[PDB]
């Protein structure tokens, strides 16, 4: 049988991660000024 | 630099971070999904 | 030998129902954040 | 009405989004359990028979 | 004690919640590649 | 075959998500302060 594969849905969950981290980078940025 | 405008403005950015974790969350249903497929058309009949 | 298919699309289904809540409740927050 | 008061009531929002979110996840490791006692207890015993 | 100080903190807590979530997603995603794995490697060759 | 074994990453996705819910919990708290 052939081998399952979503390896580029896999990676995209990986980038999307990465994106959700830098918003809160922003965030906790902001509030270290106040 | 107003400490009302800084709050809402890490709101903002806090809001966008769960927006793209919704995003990953959508995309967790589609490969979990793609497994049952797998299983249900390839591995069950053989 | 037969095999009974695998099921979880109720407990897929929780998941899918409260992401779009999820999204309604991003979405308000955001409406507040406009009168500000 | 108050800013203070909107700014209050978004982080509400913004927290009852997270809580639907831990919900999900919660199903989702749910899932995955339903995929591990499948492999465990349906396909395992058919190649071994 | 002051409301920004409230508001301040607790959106701190708020993104440290969806710093936790997102650790849970990576994970979630080495949950799968676990599921991958063993299919292509014993399920596969055996059937 | 040997069966299927992630109980180490799921017991960890247990554990940070129980993190966050507590996170949420204190968030909440702080706003019925104010």
């Amino acid at each position: 049988l052939d081998p399952i594969d979503x390896s580029i849905v896999l990676n995209k969950i990986k980038s999307q991660l990465e994106e959700s981290k830098e918003w809160i980078r922003r965030s906790n940025k902001i509030l270290d000024s106040i | 630099r107003s400490d009302i405008e800084k709050l809402k403005e890490a709101i903002r950015d806090t809001n966008k971070a769960v927006q793209s974790v919704q995003s990953s969350i959508g995309n967790l249903i589609v490969a979990i999904k793609s497994v049952q497929d797998y299983v249900n058309k390839e591995i069950v009949p053989s």
